[PDB]
RNA sequence: UCUGAUCGUAUUGGGCCUCUAACCUCGGACCGUAUAUCCGGUUCAGGGACAGUGCCUGGUGGGUAGUUUAACUGGGGCGGUUGCCUCCUAAAAUGUAACGGAGGCGCCCAAAGGUUCCCUCAACCUGGACGGCAAUCAGGUGUUGAGUGUAAGUGCACAAGGGAGCUUGACUGCGAGACGGACAUGUCGAGCAGGGACGAAAGUCGGGACUAGUGAUCCGGCACCUCUGAGUGGAAGGGGUGUCGCUCAACGGAUAAAAGGUACCCCGGGGAUAACAGGCUGAUCUUCCCCAAGAGUCCAUAUCGACGGGAUGGUUUGGCACCUCGAUGUCGGCUCGUCGCAUCCUGGGGCUGGAGCAGGUCCCAAGGGUUGGGCUGUUCGCCCAUUAAAGCGGCACGCG
RNA sequence: AAAACACAGGUCCGUGCGAAGUCGCAAGACGAUGUAUACGGACUGACGCCUGCCCAAGGUAGCGAAAUUCCUUGUCGGGUAAGUUCCGACCUGCACGAAUGGCGUAACGACUUCUCAACUGUCUCAACCAUAGACUCGGCGAAAUUGCACUACGAGUAAAGAUGCUCGUUACGCGCGGCAGGACGAAAAGACCCCGGGACCUUCACUACAACUUGGUAUUGGUGC
RNA sequence: GUCAGGUAGAGAAUACUAAGGCGUACGAGUGAACUAUGGUUAAGGAACUCGGCAAAAUGCCCCCGUAACUUCGGGAGAAG
RNA sequence: GAGUGAGAAUGCAGGCAUGAGUAGCGAUUAGGCAAGUGAGAACCUUGCCCGCCGAAAGACCAAGGGUUCCUGGGCCAGGC
RNA sequence: UCUACCCAUGGCCAGGGUGAAGCGCGGGUAAGACCGCGUGGAGGCCCGAACCCACUUAGGUUGAAGACUGAGGGGAUGAGCUGUGGGUAGGGGUGAAAGGCCAAUCAAACUCCGUGAUAGCUGGUUCUCCCCGAAAUGCAUUUAGGUGCAGCGUCGCAUGUUUCUUGCCGGAGGUAGAGCUACUGGAUGGCCGAUGGGCCCCACAGGGUUACUGACGUCAGCCAAACUCCGAAUGCCGGU
RNA sequence: CUGCUGUGAAUCUGCCGGGACCACCCGGUAAGCCUGAAUACUUCCCAGUGACCGAUAGCGGAUUAGUACCGUGAGGGAAU
RNA sequence: UAUAUAGGCGUCUGGGGGGAACGCGGGGAAGUGAAACAUCUCAGUACCCGUAGGAAGAGAAAACAAAAUGUGAUUCCGUG
C-alpha cells in the first residue's frame, strides 16, 4: 500500500530581510523572492534571482506607485 | 506435452457444418430509443454477451442471448453485441470452442467492450481462464442474474436472503475473479454492487474476506431462520380460515403484478423487468357470486433458475404448494411460448417433489394480447390447449378468466338445500350474507328459497332443513 | 649514406624423421649380504631428448579459506521510498514532522543568449471562393481571461509576451557589503581596471523572468607557466593555472572489488518491539431502540418493518503498543467450581390474525435443573436415541 | 527405531595396471600380493508386468493403452442406531504421472490406520483388603528459596491484574493434618519475535589459494631433410 | 572366564530344597486422607479414550482338522 | 604520597540463619527369645527357633585395588 | 581405557521343533524332468533361557541412579555377542548416514598460550556540605537504543543593559473570518432564450411553433487545505 | 641492500655509488678472512635497600605446596 | 670386475641431553583497529625450528657528503 506522494523541497529562506525604517549599508538584501512581488523604487537594484538590495547607506522604505509596492532606501541625514 | 500446434492452423474444432473458429457473432444485440444511452456520464457499461450453442437450434439458440441482452438492459448497460458458437462439446476450460481468447479479446478491443457476460455458472478456474485473456471485468449469468434482485431489493427480507445468495455463489469461487474485482475495487461504482445494488447498501462489495463471509453467510442464515418464524406467524388467518387461494404463475414479464392490479382493483407496482415483483404480496377477491377468496403474485422465474438463489423463492414456493388453483401467465414476446411454459413448469415438479401435498388444478393464461401474435392470429387461441388470455401490455377487459377461475378452484362450499323460515325479524340475514344467496326463489312470509351454506352454517340449520 | 633489385660467404629460429650419451622404468640378472620384496652399485632390456622437476605465464577451479549481503518501517517480512525543484499541510516573518495530499528534474537553446528599436494578445461580434466551429484576410469589441521551452508557484500588458538589425558579456583580473546557515555546501552583489558588443548618447551586457537539470575528497588524464630539479648541466617526477573521468542515484559519497540458508544453531541485550494474557477504542461484532413507507385478507405497529438515525456490552475480527522477554507455560478434554441474566425447562402475568388443542411476541423471574453416544484435533459443527429442557455468557478464551 | 539407512538385484561412468581412486609436501602406502567375470565412483533397491503401418533411406513419428488414481465431481450403496479408515459399479479427452518411473506382489514388521470374536474395574461407578510411605514416638539430620513483616476480604486507585495505597467489611493468640487458588510461586540474564555479534552450510556474491591444465625457458644433446 | 546337587521339568526357565552363605547396618506403633505394588469384585462388556493405553484373556502335552492366496518354500502352531 | 571511604556487580573468601528439628535415613528376604559382655545393647558374642538365595545372594580364576587379611588394644571422627 | 569402525588371537549361545541339498529304494517314462518312501541335518529358519538391545506403560524426576527400576518386548548359528592386544586425532577421524560418535559437551573435542580477545550491549562505580542547573530538539550519519556539530548547563575572561516587559511610532503578511457577478471548481430553484426536434401552412425557402432542453445571459440562496476582489487579532523585524 | 629462475662482462683510458637516466666532476676499489671496548639478561650466589605487602595481603606456596585434591592425559590446583 | 670404488674389519679423537633470561639465522599467525571488510594494522609480536656466547651480532669503506681547503671502521645511547 505504497503511497505516491512523500516528496518536497528544502527551505529557501524567503521573505524580507529588513522591514520598513531599518537603517543598511550599500549592497544589503531587502527581500528575497521569487518573481517581482516587490519593485525597485530609488537606490534599489535587482539582482540575479529577482533579489533587491540596497545601493546607498540608508533607511528602508515601503511604497507603493502605479499600482506595484516597491522598495526605496531614503539617504539618513547625517546627524 | 505440447503436441502439433496446428489447431487452429488446419484442424477444425467442431466444424461439422459451422464451428471451429467460425464464431458468427451475428444478431448485434443492441437497442437504442432516443439515444443518449447516458445522457451525461458513463451509465452504460457497453457490455458484451456470449451464448453456447448446445442441445437445440434456432428454436433456441438466439433465446439465450435474446434473454440476457433484455437482462443486461435491466441492470443498465448496453450490450454491445453477442457471440455464440455451434460447440459440440462444451470445454470445461471455458466451454467457448476451440478456446478463441485472442479472436474474442480483438473482437471486444475492437468494439469499446470494458465488460462481458456468460451463459451459466462459470467454476473459478473456468473464469479465470477468460479473465486473463480477455482483460476485462467479466460476469457470469448467475453473477448477473443476483445483481437484478440486489438491485431491485426493497425490504429486509429481501437484503438479506439476496445477500445469502451472492456469499454463497461467491463460496464456490472466492479465489481468482474476486480477487480481481476487489482490486481495484468498485472505482467510485462498480459494475456489480452489494446487497442493495442500485447503490444505497451494498456499495462496497459482496466478498472481501473469506472469515467476514462465512461469519455473514452464518448471520444471515440465523435471519433467514428468524424471518421463517415471521412469515408462518403472518400466514395464520388464511390457514386458520380455510380460505381458498389462488396464484399467479409466470415465467417473467408475463404480466402478473398487471394482471393483479386488474381483476382486484390492486395497485401493485409493474415495472418494466425481468424481475420487478420482489416478495409475493396478495390480496382479497371475489369471483362470481362471492368466495371472499384471496390471490397472490409469484416471483419472476427464468430458465435455468440458478440454485444458487433459492432462499429469496423459498418463500414464492411455499405460497403456491400453499395453494389451491394455479394460473400460469406467460408473455406473448418470445417465439417460443411452448418452451417458456415447459421450462417454468420444469420447477413445479420439484417443488411438488418437495413439499408434496398433490397436484393442484391448473389453468392457462398469457398477457400482452395487444402486442403479442402480430402473425401468430389465433391458432393459439382455438387449437392449442387450455389458455385465456385478454390483458394487453397496459391493461384490458377481463371476460371468463373470472368465471372459469371460480369454476376450477375448490368447491368444498356445500350446495346442498336448506329451509330457512321466518323466526325472527331478520334470521334469514345470517344465510343471504353468509353462504352466498345463490337462487333466492324468494316466496313470502317464511320465505322459502335454495342456497349454498359452508360447514357451520349448515349443522345449524340442520334440524330446520324441512324438504320443499 | 644519400634513389636503390639482387648478391657471394658466415651467424640463426621453426616443422618433420631419426640416433644415444643426458635423463627415466616397481622389466631381468648379479654384488654389498648369512638373513633383505628396502636401499645403493654393475650390467642387460626397453623408452628418450619426450616425460618429470625449477623459474615465468594464460585458463578451469566453493575443492578449501577470509568475508560482505544498508536503513526507514505504527513489531518484522513483503511492497514502497532514499538526492534536487514547486504548491497545500504550515497556525498571515523565517522555519516545522508523518509510509500526509499533488506533481516535476538527472535537461534544452550557438539561439530560446547580449544589446537597439518597434508591436500587443485570447476570446467574442459582423463579411468574405473553396475555407468547415475552428487556417489567411477586413472592421469592431476586447486591460489580461492568450503566451511566457520544460513541474507548480511567484511575476510579466511599463511587458519578462510578439517581431527585426547587429553581435558572442554563455568575458579576463577582482569585489565593498549581505542573505542562508551545525560544518561542508548554496545564493545576491553595486562598483574598479583590460578588451569587446549593441546604441546618436545616456546606458545594458560576468548566460536564459525566477526557483530543479546535479556528486565532496582521494587518485589519476590532458594543455600552458618567471616554479622545483636529490654533487653540477639537463632530463624523469613533482608543483601552479585551466579543465577532464563516478545511476559513488542508498545522491554528506564505509572497499578499487561481495549474494543467500539455519527448525542444528549459539552469545550479548530488549517488553525501546511482536506472539498468549491484561489495559484503552468499539471501526467490526452482539443487544436493542427512534421514525415509521410497505407487507400482514381490510388494517403501520398480533407478527414483521426498508431507506435513514441513537446507543448499550466489551465475547468476535481489529487498532494502539501502556506492564511483563535476568520467563505471566499455548488449544481441546478431565476434576472442581463460582457468577451475570441478554431465561432452555419449571413459575406469574399482558396482547394475540387467542374457539379448544396448541402457537407467536413482550414483561417479571436466576431457586434448582439442563442426558448418553457415532463422527468430527477440529475454532466448531453434522447425525442417533431420549427428556421438561439438553440456555447463552464471564472468571489469564476459570483451573497443567 | 520408522515409511528412514543398509541390503542381495539392476543401470551408467572411470580404470590396460608401482592402474583408476584415496592418505601424504614427498618417498611411500592401501586398491592388491588383485587384472575388465577385477577395482573405484554414481544413482536406484528382491521378484513379475509393462506397446504397432511408415516407424546410399520410405514420414509425422508418437501410439493413439494399461493394473492410474489428484478424482469430498454424491459420482450410489456395503461398513452402524448414528461409522472414520475403507470396500465395490459411475463423471471422471490433453489430466497424467510413467521407457526408468510406475503398477502389482507370497512371506515378514515392537511400522501406520481400521473392523470383528473372546476378555476384561478402561468405563457406567466405585468398594474393600495387604504391603511401602504418609501419620505418632525415639536417634541423626539436609535442600532449593529468602528486600522486609504481629503478610485478610470487597470495590476502587496506581507502570493500566494490590497482603503493603483509599474507603468499608471481617477477624481472639498459637499450632497440627490435608487441598493446591494467589504470592505475576522456585527453577533456567525467554530457546519464540526484533536488534547487534558469531558460527557452520550453499552458490553462476567478492577476493584469494590448493589442485588440475596450457605455453616460454633450464636440465637439453648429435645427424639428416 | 570355571564349577553346576535333589525333586517336578525338555530345559542352565520356574517352585521348593541340599552343601554353602545370608537376615546388609535406623527402629517401635498405627485399620486417617492421598500416592505406589499387588488382590478381588455384583450386572453390563470399550459405553472409557485422540487410540482397547493399561489390565484382563489364550498359554502345556497327545490325538483329529486346517482357508484365501503363493515366488510351490510357505501361509501354519492357520483357524477350529 | 595514596592499594583512602561499598549496600548492591545472580561480585569473591569465611562464619551463620530461614525452610526445620522438617524431608530423608537407599529395594523388592524377617526376624524372636534365653544367656553373656559391658556404664550403656534392636544392631555385639553364643544356643536355639523362624525366613531368604541356591545357574547364587555358594565356591574359584583374571583385571582392578593395595594390606583392607590375622592377633591384641580403642571407641569424640566415619558407619545415614 | 567411553564411543564409531578396522586388525591379531580367544571364548559363548540351556532346551525343543520344521526338515534343503546330497545319497538309496520304488513308480513314470526311450528318456530324464516328475512322484511316494527312507537316511541326511542346510538355514542372515522357528519357539525360547543365558547374553545383547531398548517397542509400550507405571515409578522415580533436590531419584537408589547426571539416564535407572518393575512388568510386558525384540534378536537369540548370525551382517551374532564378548575378552585381551592394537590402528585411525580435529577442519581431522569414524559413520548400514542420525550432523550421529570422538572420555557425562560436538554444525568442528580438550588443555595451555596470543589474552587482561572484542562487545555501539547489560550490570557495577565506595565519604560530606555549599553555589549554579539542564535535554529528550535541528542537521548528517552502513544511521535510527551510537556518534559529530549546533541548541540548552557550568566555570574563567572581555564589554556592560546591548537582555527582557510596557507605551508610542514605522513596516511586510494573506491565516481566522468573510466573498464570489473578482479568479479556478461544483451546485440549489426560477426567468428569457439559439439546438431543436414533433406539430399547423405544408417547400426544402418563408411564418407560427411546441408535457419539453438548456447556448449565452439574468434573479435569489451556497460552499472550497492545494479558490481570493478583501482581510483582522496575536506574532515578528527595527526606532524611541 | 637482498632470495630464486634465465642470461652473462672488463683489470685501471677497469669497475661501482652519488635516489630513473645521460655527460662532467666527486668518493671508493665488489665478488677472501678474523677482531676486543663501549652494549642486552639473571637459572645461581654474596652484601644491602624500601614515604613495599603483613596472613582474604605479599609468590599458587609464612604451615604437607606445585602437596592434598580434580582430570585418562596435557593440565588445573587450594586451606591452615 | 679389470683397474678402482661402495662396502667390510680394526684403532684413535669428538658429538648425543639439560638449562630462566639475553644473541644470530630461518618459518610465522589470528583475536583486534579501520566503528563492516579484503590492501593495510595487529606484527615480524605469539609460537616454532636451527644455533651458540658469556655476551652475541656488525666491523676496517666498491662509505657518507656536496664543491665545504669536508668527515673518516663498527657498535649503543640523545636529538634530528
Ligand atoms: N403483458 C402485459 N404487460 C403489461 C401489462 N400491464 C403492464 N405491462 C407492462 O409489462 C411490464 C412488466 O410488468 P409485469 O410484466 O407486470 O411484471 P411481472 O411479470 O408481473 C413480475 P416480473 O417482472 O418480476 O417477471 C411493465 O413495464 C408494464 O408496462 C399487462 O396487462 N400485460
Amino acid at each position: 500500500s505504497s503511497s505516491r506522494n512523500g516528496r518536497d523541497s528544502a527551505a529557501q529562506r524567503l521573505g524580507v530581510k529588513r522591514f520598513g525604517g531599518q537603517v543598511v549599508k550599500a549592497g544589503e538584501i531587502l527581500v528575497r523572492q521569487r518573481g517581482t512581488h516587490f519593485h525597485p523604487g530609488v537606490n534599489v537594484g535587482r539582482g540575479g534571482d529577482d533579489t533587491l538590495f540596497a545601493l546607498a547607506p540608508g533607511a528602508v522604505e515601503f511604497g507603493a506607485k502605479r499600482g506595484r509596492k516597491t522598495v526605496n532606501i531614503v539617504p539618513v541625514a547625517r546627524p | 506435452y505440447p503436441e502439433n500446434s496446428v489447431a487452429p492452423s488446419t484442424g477444425e474444432l467442431a466444424l461439422e457444418d459451422r464451428a471451429s473458429l467460425r464464431r458468427v457473432a451475428g444478431l448485434s444485440t443492441e437497442l437504442a430509443d432516443v439515444s443518449e444511452v447516458e445522457y451525461r456520464q458513463l451509465r452504460l457499461e457497453r457490455v458484451v454477451l456470449v451464448g453456447v450453442w448446445t442441445e437445440g437450434s434456432a428454436a433456441d439458440a438466439e433465446a439465450s442471448l435474446a434473454e440476457l441482452a433484455a437482462l443486461a438492459e435491466t441492470a443498465g448497460s448496453e450490450v454491445l453485441e453477442g457471440l455464440i458458437q455451434r460447440r459440440d462439446k462444451p470445454d470445461p476450460s471455458t466451454y467457448i470452442g476451440s478456446g478463441k481468447a485472442a479472436e474474442l479479446r480483438e473482437v471486444v478491443l475492437a468494439t469499446g467492450a470494458d465488460t462481458v457476460i456468460c451463459d451459466g455458472e462459470l467454476s473459478p478456474a473456468q473464469l479465470n481462464a477468460l479473465e486473463k485473456a480477455v482483460k476485462v471485468k467479466v460476469i457470469d449469468r448467475t453473477a448477473l442474474i443476483l445483481d437484478i434482485f440486489a438491485q431491485h431489493a426493497t425490504s429486509r427480507e429481501g437484503k438479506a436472503q439476496v445477500s445469502l445468495a451472492q456469499m454463497e455463489y461467491m463460496l464456490p469461487r472466492l479465489r481468482g475473479w474476486g480477487e480481481s474485482m476487489s482490486r481495484q475495487a468498485g472505482g467510485r461504482a462498480g459494475g456489480a454492487g452489494g446487497g442493495v445494488g442500485t447503490r444505497g447498501p451494498g456499495e462496497t462489495k459482496i466478498e472481501t474476506d473469506r472469515r467476514r463471509i462465512r461469519e455473514r453467510m452464518a448471520k444471515l442464515r440465523r435471519e433467514i431462520r428468524d424471518m421463517k418464524k415471521i412469515r408462518d406467524t403472518q400466514r395464520g388467518s388464511r390457514r386458520r380460515s380455510e380460505i381458498p387461494s389462488v396464484a399467479i404463475v409466470g415465467y417473467t414479464n408475463a404480466g402478473k403484478s398487471s394482471l393483479l392490479n386488474a381483476l382486484t382493483g390492486a395497485g401493485v407496482l409493474v415495472e418494466n423487468a425481468l424481475f420487478a415483483t420482489l416478495e409475493p404480496t396478495t390480496r382479497r377477491g371475489e369471483f362470481e357470486d362471492g368466495r371472499p377468496f384471496v390471490l397472490t403474485d409469484t416471483v419472476g422465474f427464468v430458465r435455468h433458475l440458478p440454485t444458487q438463489l433459492v432462499e429469496a423463492f423459498r418463500s414464492t414456493l411455499e405460497e403456491v404448494v400453499d395453494a389451491d388453483l394455479l394460473i400460469h401467465v406467460v408473455d406473448g414476446s418470445d417465439v417460443n411460448p411452448l418452451a417458456q411454459i415447459n421450462a417454468v413448469r420444469t420447477v413445479i415438479n420439484e417443488v411438488v417433489a418437495e413439499y408434496d401435498i398433490a397436484p393442484p388444478p391448473e389453468l392457462l393464461v398469457v398477457n400482452k394480447i395487444d402486442a403479442a401474435t402480430g402473425v401468430g392470429l389465433a391458432q393459439l387461441r382455438r387449437a392449442l390447449p387450455d389458455a385465456v388470455f385478454v390483458s394487453a401490455r397496459t391493461g384490458d377487459g377481463l371476460d371468463k378468466l373470472r368465471s372459469r377461475m371460480g369454476e376450477l378452484v375448490e368447491s368444498t362450499d356445500a350446495t346442498v338445500d336448506v329451509t330457512i323460515p321466518y323466526d325472527r325479524g331478520d334470521l334469514v340475514a345470517r344465510v343471504h350474507t353468509d353462504g352466498h344467496v345463490d337462487a333466492t326463489e324468494h316466496t313470502d312470509a317464511g320465505t322459502r328459497i335454495k342456497a349454498r351454506v359452508p360447514a357451520p352454517l349448515a349443522a345449524t340449520l340442520r334440524e330446520y332443513a324441512t324438504f320443499a
